[PDB]
C-alpha cells in the first residue's frame, strides 16, 4: 500500500516556537498536479480535526497559525507559535489511491521549565479494608517532565509489584502531567506493617504511619 | 452543524457480531460518501471502507473484506457497519467520517464521535468507590474507582460544579478488572466546612454512587 512516514515520532517544542512535522510518502500522492495529502490533529480522548486539505489548504475555523506545504511525496505540517493547547497527536494521509492510509502519527509535546511534583497520600478508606483489600494511593500532581520515579516502601524496605502507575496526558493550560500510584496489597498484609512510603524523583516523599 | 452521531460503547463476545450506527445531521445524507475508519487503543487510523447513500455504491479496504459489512439506512439518514468474527484484535474505536471535497480523491472534513468496541467474555462488574481523604493553603482529596468493567466510568466532583483542580488519571487493567482514580484539590478554608462529594456512574452496570468524602479519625 502507500507508506506514510512521519519524522520525528515525538517533538519537543517551547511556547512560542515553531513545530514543523514531516510526512514522507512511499510513492508521488499527485494526480493532475494537485497533492492529495491531509493533516488531522486527534486531542486525547478526541475524534480527529481536519486542519489542512490537499496539502496547504487551511480548513474554515482553524487558527492561521497552522500551514502546510510539499507536494509529491515530501509533506510538513507547521505550527507557529506553538500554543500549549496545541498538544495533540498530528496524522498525515493520503486520497490519492485506494486504500487510503494514515501516517503513524506525531505527538506534540510543549517543552517547559521543570517543576517538582506535589506529593499526597492516602492509606486504604475503612469502606475498602471492610472487604479484605488494601489500596495506598499517591498522587503526584503538577510535575515536569514526564519521566519521574515513583517508590514504594513498606516499613522502609522497597516493594514492587503490586504497583499500578497511570499517567495524565499533558496539561493543555499550564504544560505538566500527573500521575498516580497504586500500591494494592491484601488487608492482611497492610495490617502486618506500620509504616508506608511513597517517594518521587533527592526524592520528594510522603509517610504515614497506620496507627496514627 | 454538520453531526455524525455514533452509537454508544459496546461490549460484545468473541465470535460473535457487533452492528454500530452513524446518524447524520446538518446536511442531506445521500449527497456525500460515508466513509468508515479503525483506531486502535490509541494509536494507528486505518480506513476500512465506503457506501455512497444516494445510490448505494460501496467499496473495502481489501484488509477488511471478510470482517466489516456497510449499509445505509437513507430515510433516517443513518449509516452502519457491522463486524463479525470478532476477535480481540477487534477491540478498537470505530470512526464514520464524512468525505468532503468534489471527488473521489476527497479528504474527510467531518469525523463520527466514535464507537468503541470491547472483545471479551467477562462480565459486566459495577465499581466500588472508594473516598480518599487525607492522612497548608491547599488541601487535595481523592475517589478510587476499583473493579469495574467494562469501560467507560464517569467521575465528577459536586455533580460538575467543581471541575477547577481535578486531575482524573486514565483506568487501567488489573485482574481483567478496571481501576481509576481522581485527585481534586481545593483551597483549605473550602473542606470540610463545604461538603465535596465523588460522584460515579457506570451505565453498563446501571450504578451511580455518591461518596463524600469525610474528615478521618
Ligand atoms: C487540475 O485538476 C484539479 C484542480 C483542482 S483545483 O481547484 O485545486 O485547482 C482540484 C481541486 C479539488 C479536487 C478534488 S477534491 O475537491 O475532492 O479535493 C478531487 C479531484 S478528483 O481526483 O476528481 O477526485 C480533483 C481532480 C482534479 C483537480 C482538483 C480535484
Ligand atoms: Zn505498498
Ligand atoms: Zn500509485
Ligand atoms: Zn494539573
Ligand atoms: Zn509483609
Ligand atoms: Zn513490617
Ligand atoms: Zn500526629
Amino acid at each position: 500500500d502507500i507508506v506514510l512516514t512521519q519524522s520525528p515520532a515525538s517533538l519537543a517544542v517551547s511556547l512560542g516556537q515553531r513545530a514543523t512535522i514531516s510526512c514522507r510518502a512511499s510513492e508521488s500522492v499527485d494526480s493532475y498536479g494537485i497533492s492529495f495529502m491531509h493533516w488531522y490533529q486527534q486531542k486525547p480522548g478526541q475524534p480527529p480535526k481536519l486542519l489542512i486539505y490537499r496539502a496547504s489548504n487551511l480548513e474554515s475555523g482553524i487558527p492561521a497559525r497552522f500551514s502546510g506545504s510539499g507536494s509529491r511525496t515530501d509533506f510538513t505540517l507547521t505550527i507557529i507559535p506553538v500554543e500549549a493547547d496545541d498538544v495533540a497527536t498530528y496524522y498525515c494521509q493520503q486520497s490519492n489511491e485506494d486504500p487510503r492510509t494514515f501516517g503513524g502519527g506525531t505527538k506534540l509535546e510543549i517543552k517547559r521549565a521543570d517543576a517538582a511534583p506535589t506529593v499526597s497520600i492516602f492509606p486504604p478508606s475503612s469502606e475498602q479494608l471492610t472487604s479484605g483489600g488494601a489500596s495506598v494511593v499517591c498522587f503526584l500532581n503538577n510535575f515536569y517532565p514526564k519521566d519521574i520515579n515513583v517508590k514504594w516502601k513498606i516499613d522502609g524496605s522497597e516493594r514492587q509489584n503490586g504497583v499500578l502507575n497511570s499517567w495524565t496526558d499533558q496539561d493543555s493550560k499550564d504544560s505538566t502531567y500527573s500521575m498516580s500510584s497504586t500500591l494494592t496489597l491484601t488487608k492482611d498484609e497492610y495490617e502486618r506493617h506500620n509504616s508506608y512510603t511513597c517517594e518521587a524523583t533527592s526524592p520528594i516523599v510522603k509517610s504515614f504511619n497506620r496507627n496514627e | 452543524e454538520v453531526q455524525l452521531q455514533q452509537s454508544g460503547p459496546e461490549l460484545v463476545k468473541p465470535g460473535t457480531s457487533v452492528k454500530m450506527s452513524c446518524k447524520a445531521s446538518g446536511y442531506t445524507f445521500t449527497d456525500y460518501y460515508m466513509h468508515w475508519v479503525k483506531q486502535s487503543h490509541g494509536k494507528s487510523l486505518e480506513w476500512i471502507g465506503y457506501i455512497y447513500p444516494n445510490n448505494g455504491g460501496n467499496g473495502y479496504n481489501q484488509k477488511f473484506k471478510g470482517k466489516a459489512t456497510l449499509t445505509v439506512d437513507k430515510s433516517s439518514s443513518t449509516a452502519y457497519m457491522e463486524l463479525r468474527s470478532l476477535t480481540s484484535e477487534d477491540s478498537a474505536v470505530y470512526y464514520c467520517a464524512r468525505r468532503g471535497g468534489y471527488g473521489s480523491r476527497g479528504y474527510f472534513d467531518v469525523w463520527g464521535t466514535g464507537t468503541t468496541v470491547t472483545v471479551s467474555s467477562a462480565k459486566t462488574t459495577a465499581p466500588s468507590v472508594y473516598p480518599l481523604a487525607p492522612v497548608g493553603s491547599s488541601v487535595t482529596l481523592g475517589c478510587l474507582v476499583k473493579g469495574y468493567f467494562p469501560e467507560p466510568v464517569t467521575l465528577t466532583w459536586n455533580s460538575g460544579s467543581l471541575s477547577s483542580g481535578v486531575h482524573t488519571f486514565p483506568a487501567l487493567l488489573q485482574s481483567g478488572l478496571y481501576t481509576l482514580s481522581s485527585s481534586v484539590t481545593v483551597t483549605s478554608n473550602t473542606w470540610p466546612s463545604q461538603t465535596i462529594t465523588c460522584n460515579v456512574a457506570h451505565p453498563a452496570s446501571s450504578t451511580k454512587v455518591d461518596k463524600k468524602i469525610e474528615p478521618r479519625g
